[PDB]
């Protein structure tokens, strides 16, 4: 017996948190990005950074505190704690931003892996690895948003912050900058994920209202075992009462599992590439038609252009104080807002 | 050389509902894209 | 309105190149 | 307690929940008072 | 720092506690597993 | 030789040494301790 | 004229429900 | 019975548990803060 | 029968017609060459390299044959602003017609191993089923590769038998095709050093060579056969899409921060120039050197090129387009037509003012005119029941120095206020807008739209690496779980997960 | 279904649990605020306190513009 | 399988279908080329983001 | 040149169509 | 009512030779026709 | 644009001679 199959056996013992070669990754980053980021939200400032104050420490609560995202200043530097900006001084690499890249880069391998522990699992255990595939969605999400758009734009800064409010900023910002909200490929994002949430609901309360009378009790959780061989509820029963309710049903089990599956994945890869778009400003952000008709044509409105004013008075009213390094200086007076607002 | 039959081949299939599946997402994935192809 | 002067031809094909492909695969099966 | 050399698990899990509560309890407190309260 | 001292010396108590309660059982695994 | 390089030198070095064996060192040495019995 | 073409991407998207849903595989039980 | 005493187990339940009590003590003192 | 989404795998197990369908697809991906570069071709202007280069232009596949020496058309003309060159053969239409041809030839290939696929080659002799030697495979191509590479660095990238590559000045006035020595210290690694690149070609195709020999002759470990499944092509198939997506970042990274190559005379300037005024510092430096010697404002600043002051305009950031926003950047705001000089704004009391320029984040931004010291002096207000700072008020004026309005001021509130919205852009351009019917809003350069479609596909690339690697290493289960299955993956009954010898 | 280790009900209803952590727990407990009351977060993490978010010469935002000489940034902002 | 003068040619090219060198071989070789590799990859990219400054030169389009 | 805008579009429709039908016929033959 | 299979139903057939003479004529009137069709 | 569509519309026509010529039904006796 090799050293290698003697680590091999060790570390794929069944015990109550199972390790594998995949835990060698997955642990100690999941546990730095998780530490990183709990440890910026109770001590870490973001004064120097954005000028905010960001912790528990500086009386910010849980919808308020984040790991911000560092300064502008630094282009996308990888802002190692050994690294020219912070030269090994842990106090300065706190107050630059360090945690960012820190819970960002651990929180990416740790996703790395988490799936390749998935992989093993299945291996392991013999099944299909359809669960790794499943959660490429959540890993083209990360890539996409907290990597690929601020890499594409001036720096790291335009990244969103590990932090509920900051997170509500990123939100805002990217509908009043790249008006994101138009663009066709969140709007399938937002499809798959409220697609999603319908399969979700729509299957759990069809098992339950089908089930089988497997008991006596009137609570039914108690007439299921895990090794039973037969259905628990009834596919017929199922079948025939959405194709009468709302014309089609699913008649295949299997596809109905691997359309539950497909949504929401489908619905975050489309979200990805549409957020890959957004990091070189690659918007829809216009209809160039009716943007010219209003131009030409001062009676014309629609929704559209609405939006598009709604977006104006954001940027013009936010981005002095959400860019404190450009040192926007915007007079009252060149503000745009409506009558007696 | 002689021309010998593939014995590879195998035939495709697209079931009822996967044509209106297939029908239905090329349909709504137009009513989506064409207002940005018109701009 | 002024719009792209692809827009038809361009929704006309993304429409109709796969509602193709779709007919033709229909179709044919069961040969 | 009713039974010699253990706790009751619910004696405990009582226990714990009064302190989960009391912590939260604090959070919420000081929402109102000290840094970050308005005033 | 004193302030290092005072916040490290309950880390230190919890620790010999634990030790001090869980050692023979502790010092008996260690050697059972070689 | 400059400030940076040196720093990822010993970036290098101190990984090895912190991270990548002292957890080798660890996960050999219990993974011949506690042995599956076959 | 793009009226057109939005109108036709509609009707094609209704069509196709009403035949998914008139003309739709039979669910058998065998 | 006669289960071994620290494990895998043990060593993941600490590591999340300890630190997370420490934090807990940290936020606790924040709550009496004064500007 | 196969499910749509499954049709190709009937090569799989075909090595005949899996050359066949690569054959067909390596025709179709050179025709596309060659067509591309034909329409770009037939619609290309050529007349005004200045005002009106390639990336104005929406051209995408004439840069890619200019980097490596390809500069000058039959038709006279050439990329470097020259006429009368005589590039033989090897122009842009000749080498266009060679990806043609090559596309022919390679489609009558896919034909004939399509329809001849059963070679003996392809067969295991020692049984008598088809069977590819993946680990031989890859050694031979290892060593075709580096034998490539490592020419295309020592004869085509040094001019010692071939044209050399586009090298340019940093600040884009001057490019042209060259050869270029190796750089083999440090430097080598700087990305904006093309020695580099010269360098990394020799040195990597050496490497490749010596990696090739070697898995030419060294078989696979029997622990490393097993673990890959080195007797399955999907597993080259699952590393190839990784390396291929690995290589796709890359190349959109270096597009969008531009390197040595990706120059901006070929693909457009930066949006980090723009975001950090590298053209303004550079021709405010220029001008500066001129004032220095004794020259006059007009003067010096007619010094200034008309290239290096189009480079220092936002609409030519790749920052500035829109995903629908299709074409040439010409059908935005025209075609550029000429400078008109540089606007000195002064308010009323002689303070000179400084337009503050819109961002590359910002779709509108308001017009602000501070001093010397970082005070807003003057802007235009959007409301003017207390505004105190508009144009009218400040009674500020702009006098203009080179360029078209060479000599001129302007002190009509009206005119101040268009040319402060045009400084808000950078330097000022007349355009010719009727041409291409252009809109007034702005497009993104082809630096812009290779990063983001190559940005995109490497994305997708990772889907397919996992894809492709999970059915490599459970190809077993593909078609679902073994009927039995009970104990195996019950908690506790094994010491090992999975390993039944365990308990 | 027990992988090996003892039930987490088992342990947590022992008397040896609760002497070792009825000792333990608050430790840590209070350690944690001592390393709040006593100052040493903000000096640790570099987190500015309720009176020295702005100095008696600095009114705005310390916002850092400096690519690589942060130290100084930092120092000369106060 | 038929037979080309071509396939003849190339036919011990195609030969050596599945043999392997038995146990790990040079999996420790192709480890620290590996590790190597990491290394000289780690190196480009901090040069490339201005984290490792060398001395000779600039990241810049002046070089 | 300025040719009829309908040009292109009617074009490739006119030789589409039958070319699908055509296409679909032939594919499903032998059913 | 009842849904009762058709006995009239009867298979259609495009030879491939057919196939190409109709892709022929379809190219060829493509050909005749576009200029008139751009005009 | 036009020569755009002149052009596919003879590649197309080129296209189906040569494969009606290659690819054809064999003509069998039998
Ligand atoms: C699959 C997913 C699986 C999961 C994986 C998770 C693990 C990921 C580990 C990788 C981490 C990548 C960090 C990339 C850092 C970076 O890029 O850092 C950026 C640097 C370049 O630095 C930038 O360069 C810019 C341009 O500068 C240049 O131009 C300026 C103006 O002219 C100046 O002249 C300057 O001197 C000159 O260098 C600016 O200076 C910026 O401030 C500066 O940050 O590139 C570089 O280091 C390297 C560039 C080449 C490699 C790029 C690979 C990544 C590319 C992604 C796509 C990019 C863009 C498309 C977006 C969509
Ligand atoms: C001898 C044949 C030949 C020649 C001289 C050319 C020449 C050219 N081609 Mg072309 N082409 C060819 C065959 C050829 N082609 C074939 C067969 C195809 C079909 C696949 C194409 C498809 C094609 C397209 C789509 C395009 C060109 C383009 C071009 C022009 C720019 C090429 C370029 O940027 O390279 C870029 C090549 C690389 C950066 C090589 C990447 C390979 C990676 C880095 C190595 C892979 C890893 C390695 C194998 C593993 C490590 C090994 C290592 C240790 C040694 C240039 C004039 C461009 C053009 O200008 O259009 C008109 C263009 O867009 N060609
Ligand atoms: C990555 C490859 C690539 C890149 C970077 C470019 C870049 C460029 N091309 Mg292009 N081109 C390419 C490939 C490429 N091309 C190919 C393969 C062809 C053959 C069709 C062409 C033929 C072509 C022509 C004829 C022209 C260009 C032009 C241009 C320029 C204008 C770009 C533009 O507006 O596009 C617009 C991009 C979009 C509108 C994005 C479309 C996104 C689609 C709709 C997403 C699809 C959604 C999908 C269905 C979702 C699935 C759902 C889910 C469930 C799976 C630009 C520099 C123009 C130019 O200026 O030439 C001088 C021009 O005239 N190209
Ligand atoms: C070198 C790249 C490469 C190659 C050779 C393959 C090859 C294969 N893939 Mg795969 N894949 C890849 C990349 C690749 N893939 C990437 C990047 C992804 C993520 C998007 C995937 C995700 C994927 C899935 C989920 C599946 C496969 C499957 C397969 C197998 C059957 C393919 C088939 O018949 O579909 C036929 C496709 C059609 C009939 C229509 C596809 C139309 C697409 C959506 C649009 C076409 C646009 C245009 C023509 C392509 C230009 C894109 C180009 C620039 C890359 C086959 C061996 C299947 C499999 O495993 O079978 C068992 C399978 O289920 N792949
Ligand atoms: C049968 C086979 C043919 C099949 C066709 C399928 C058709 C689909 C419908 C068309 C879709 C694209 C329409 C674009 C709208 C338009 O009018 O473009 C119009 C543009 C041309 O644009 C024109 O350009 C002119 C100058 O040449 C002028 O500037 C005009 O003003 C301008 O409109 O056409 C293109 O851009 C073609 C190239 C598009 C590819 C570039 C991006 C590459 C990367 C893409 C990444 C995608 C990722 C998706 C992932 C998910
Ligand atoms: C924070 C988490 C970190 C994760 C750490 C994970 C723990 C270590 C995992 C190691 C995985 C790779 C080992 C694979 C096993 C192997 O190849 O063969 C096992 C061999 C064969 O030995 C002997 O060989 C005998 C014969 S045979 O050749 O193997 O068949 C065989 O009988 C016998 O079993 C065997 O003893 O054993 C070894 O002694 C060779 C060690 C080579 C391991 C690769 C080293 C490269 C990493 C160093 C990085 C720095 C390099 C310098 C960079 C500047
Ligand atoms: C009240 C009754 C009147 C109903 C009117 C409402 C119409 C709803 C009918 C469903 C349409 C069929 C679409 C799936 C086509 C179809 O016939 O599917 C039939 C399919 C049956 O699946 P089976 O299990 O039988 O298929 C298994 C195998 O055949 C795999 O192919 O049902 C599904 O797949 C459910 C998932 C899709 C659910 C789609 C819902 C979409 C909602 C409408 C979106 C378009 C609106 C655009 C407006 C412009
Ligand atoms: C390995 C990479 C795979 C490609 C093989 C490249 C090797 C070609 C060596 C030729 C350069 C050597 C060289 O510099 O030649 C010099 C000669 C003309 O060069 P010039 O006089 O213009 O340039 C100055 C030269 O004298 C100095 O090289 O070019 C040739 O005639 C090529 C000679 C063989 C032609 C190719 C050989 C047959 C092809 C097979
Ligand atoms: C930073 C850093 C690091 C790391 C660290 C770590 C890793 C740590 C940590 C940490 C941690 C890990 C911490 C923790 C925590 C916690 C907390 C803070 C908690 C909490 C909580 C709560 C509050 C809860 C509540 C509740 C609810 C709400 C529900 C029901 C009831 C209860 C009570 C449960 C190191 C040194 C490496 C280096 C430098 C950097
Ligand atoms: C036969 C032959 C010949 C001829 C050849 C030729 C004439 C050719 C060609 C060719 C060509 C002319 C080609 C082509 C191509 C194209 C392609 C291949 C494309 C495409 C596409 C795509 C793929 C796209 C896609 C997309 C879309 C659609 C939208 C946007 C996005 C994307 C990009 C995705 C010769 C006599 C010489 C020789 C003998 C043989
Ligand atoms: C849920 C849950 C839990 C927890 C629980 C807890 C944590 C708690 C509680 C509770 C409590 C902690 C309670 C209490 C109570 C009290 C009462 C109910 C009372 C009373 C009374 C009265 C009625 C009063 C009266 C009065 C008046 C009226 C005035 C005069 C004086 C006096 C005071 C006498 C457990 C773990 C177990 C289980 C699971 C989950
Ligand atoms: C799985 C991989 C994990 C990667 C992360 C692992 C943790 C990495 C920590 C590496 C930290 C490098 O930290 C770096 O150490 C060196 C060497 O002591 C310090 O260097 C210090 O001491 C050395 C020598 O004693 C002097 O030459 C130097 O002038 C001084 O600064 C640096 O100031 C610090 O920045
Ligand atoms: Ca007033």
């Amino acid at each position: 017996r090799g050293w290698f199959d003697v680590l091999d056996d060790w570390l794929k013992r069944d015990r109550f948190v199972f390790i594998g070669w995949s835990g060698l990754l997955l642990f100690p980053c999941a546990f730095m990005a998780l530490g990183g980021w709990l440890t910026g939200t109770t001590f870490v400032t973001s004064w120097y950074t954005h000028g905010l104050a960001s912790s528990y420490l500086e009386g910010a609560n849980f919808l308020t505190v984040a790991v911000s995202s560092p300064a502008d200043a630094f282009g996308h530097s990888l802002l190692f704690l050994w690294g020219p900006e912070a030269q090994g001084n842990l106090t300065r690499w706190f107050q630059i931003g360090g945690l960012w890249p820190f819970v960002a880069l651990h929180g990416a391998f740790g996703l790395i892996g988490f799936m390749l522990r998935q992989f093993e699992i299945s291996r392991l255990v013999g099944i299909r690895p359809y669960n790794a595939i499943a959660f490429s969605g959540p890993i083209a999400v990360f890539v996409s948003v907290f990597l690929m758009y601020p890499l594409g734009q001036s720096s790291w800064f335009f990244a969103p912050s590990f932090g509920v409010a900051g997170i509500f900023r990123f939100i805002l910002f990217l509908q009043g900058f790249h008006n994101w909200t138009l663009n066709p490929f969140h709007m399938m994002g937002v499809a798959g994920i409220l697609g999603g949430a319908l399969l979700c609901a729509i299957h759990g309360a069809t098992v339950e209202n089908t089930l089988f009378e497997d008991g006596e009790d009137s609570n039914t959780f108690r007439a299921f075992e895990p090794t039973q061989a037969e259905e628990t509820y009834s596919m017929v029963t199922a079948n025939r009462f959405w194709s009468q309710i709302f014309g089609i049903a699913f008649s295949n089990k299997r596809w109905l599992h691997f359309f539950m599956l497909f949504v929401p994945v489908t619905g975050l890869w489309m979200s990805s590439v549409g957020i890959v778009g957004l990091a070189l400003n690659l918007r829809a952000y216009d209809f160039v038609s009716q943007e010219l008709r209003a131009a030409e044509d001062p009676e014309f409105e629609t929704f559209y252009t609405k939006n598009i004013l709604l977006n104006e008075g954001m940027r013009a009213w936010m981005a002095p104080q959400d860019q404190p390094h450009e040192n926007f200086i915007f007079p009252e007076e060149v503000l745009p807002r409506g009558n007696a607002l | 050389m002689d021309r010998n039959s593939n014995p590879n081949r195998q035939p495709v299939e697209l079931n009822r509902t996967s044509l209106y599946l297939g029908l239905l997402l090329v349909a709504v994935l137009g009513i989506l894209f064409s207002s940005y192809f018109f701009n | 309105m002024q719009v792209n002067n692809l827009g038809f031809i361009a929704s006309i094909l993304f429409v109709l190149v796969p509602t193709v492909f779709l007919l033709i695969l229909f179709i044919q099966t069961g040969k | 307690m009713f039974a010699e050399g253990r706790i009751p698990l619910w004696v405990v899990g009582v226990v714990a929940g009064i302190g989960a509560i009391g912590v939260l309890g604090l959070f919420f407190y000081g929402a109102y008072a000290g840094l970050g309260s308005s005033m | 720092d004193w302030r290092v001292i005072v916040v490290v010396s309950p880390l230190l108590i919890a620790a010999t506690w634990a030790a001090i309660n869980i050692g023979a059982a502790a010092i008996r695994q260690l050697q059972d597993v070689l | 030789m400059t400030p940076s390089l040196a720093n990822f030198l010993w970036s290098l070095v101190l990984g090895a040494a912190i991270v990548l064996i002292p957890a080798t060192v660890g996960l050999i040495f219990i993974s011949q301790k506690d042995k599956i019995t076959r | 004229m793009e009226s057109v073409a939005y109108i036709l991407v509609l009707t094609m998207a209704l069509a196709v429900l009403f035949f998914a849903i008139a003309f739709r595989e039979p669910p058998r039980i065998e | 019975v006669t289960y071994p005493i620290f494990t895998v187990r043990w060593l993941a339940v600490h590591t999340l548990a300890v630190p997370s009590v420490f934090f807990v003590g940290a936020i606790a003192a924040m709550q009496f803060i004064q500007r | 029968g196969l499910p749509w989404y499954r049709v190709h795998t009937v090569v799989l197990n075909d090595p005949g017609r899996l050359i066949s369908v690569h054959l067909m697809h390596t025709a179709l991906v050179a025709g596309w060459a060659g067509s591309m570069a034909l329409y770009e071709l037939a619609i290309f202007d050529s007349s005004d390299a200045v005002l009106n280069p390639m990336w104005r232009q929406g051209m995408f596949v004439l840069p890619f044959m200019a980097r490596l020496g390809v500069t000058s058309s039959w038709n006279g003309w050439s990329v470097t602003g020259e006429t009368g060159l005589d590039p033989g053969f090897w122009s842009f239409e000749g080498v266009a017609a060679a990806h043609i041809v090559l596309s022919g030839l390679l489609f009558l290939a896919a034909v004939w191993h399509w329809v001849f696929w059963d070679l003996e080659l392809f067969v295991d002799p020692r049984t008598g089923e088809s069977a590819l030697d993946l680990p031989k495979m890859f050694g031979i191509h290892l060593f075709l590769s580096g034998l490539l590479c490592f020419g295309f660095g020592a004869f085509h990238l040094t001019g010692v038998w071939g044209p050399g590559m586009w090298v340019s000045d940093p600040y884009g006035l001057t490019g042209h095709v060259q050869p270029v020595a190796p750089e083999w210290g440090p430097a080598g690694f700087n990305p904006f050093n093309p020695g580099g690149v010269v360098a990394h070609h020799i040195a990597a195709g050496i490497v490749g060579i010596i990696a090739g020999l070697f898995h030419l002759t060294v078989r696979p470990p029997e622990r490393l056969y097993k673990a890959l499944r080195m007797g399955n092509i999907e597993t080259v198939l699952s590393s190839s899409i990784a390396a291929v997506f690995f290589a796709a970042f890359v190349v959109a990274g270096t597009m969008w921060y531009g390197n040595a190559t990706t120059p901006i005379e070929l693909f457009g300037p930066t949006r980090y120039q723009w975001d950090k005024g590298y053209f303004q510092e550079e021709i405010q430096r220029r001008v500066d050197s001129q004032l220095a010697e004794g020259a006059s404002l007009s003067e010096a600043w007619s010094t200034i090129p008309e290239k290096l002051a189009f480079y220092d305009y936002v609409g030519n950031s790749p920052a500035k387009g829109g995903l629908f926003r299709t074409g040439a950047m010409n059908s935005g705001d025209g075609i550029a037509q000429e400078w008109i000089g540089h606007p000195i704004f002064k308010d009323k009391e002689g303070r000179e003012l400084e337009v503050r320029r819109m961002p590359n984040f910002f779709e509108t931004f308001p017009v602000i005119m501070t001093d010397a010291d970082g005070v807003v002096r003057a802007d235009i207000p959007f409301r003017r029941s207390e505004s105190k700072f508009s144009v009218e008020q400040t009674g500020v004026t702009v006098s203009f120095y080179g360029g078209a309005l060479d000599g001129q001021t302007f002190s009509n509130p009206s005119d101040v206020k268009k040319f402060a919205r045009k400084a808000q852009l950078g330097e000022g351009f007349d355009f010719d807008t009727e041409t291409f019917n252009s809109d007034g809003v702005f497009r993104t350069s082809p630096r812009g739209w290779f990063t983001f479609g190559h940005a995109v596909f490497a994305l997708l690339f990772f889907f397919g690496h996992i894809w492709h690697g999970s059915r490599t290493l459970f190809r077993d289960v593909f078609a679902g779980v073994d009927p039995g299955l009970e104990e195996q993956v019950e908690f506790g009954v094994f010491a090992k997960v999975g390993d039944l010898s365990t308990r | 279904g027990t992988t090996g280790e003892r039930p987490f009900s088992d342990i947590v209803t022992s008397i040896r649990y609760w002497v070792i952590h009825s000792i333990t727990i608050p430790m840590l407990f209070i350690a944690g605020w001592l390393f709040v009351s006593t100052g040493l977060a903000y000096d640790a993490f570099g987190t500015p306190r309720p009176d020295e978010y702005f100095t008696q010469t600095r009114q705005e935002l310390p916002i850092l513009q400096e690519r690589y000489d942060i130290n100084q940034e930092i120092q000369e902002f106060n | 399988a038929q037979r080309t003068r071509l396939g003849d040619i190339l036919r011990p090219l195609n030969s050596e279908y599945g043999k392997v060198v038995p146990g790990w071989g040079t999996t420790p070789v192709m480890g620290v080329f590996m590790a190597l590799f990491l290394v000289f990859l780690l190196i480009i990219l901090q040069i490339y983001n201005s984290s490792l400054i060398l001395e000779g030169f600039s990241v810049d389009w002046a070089g």
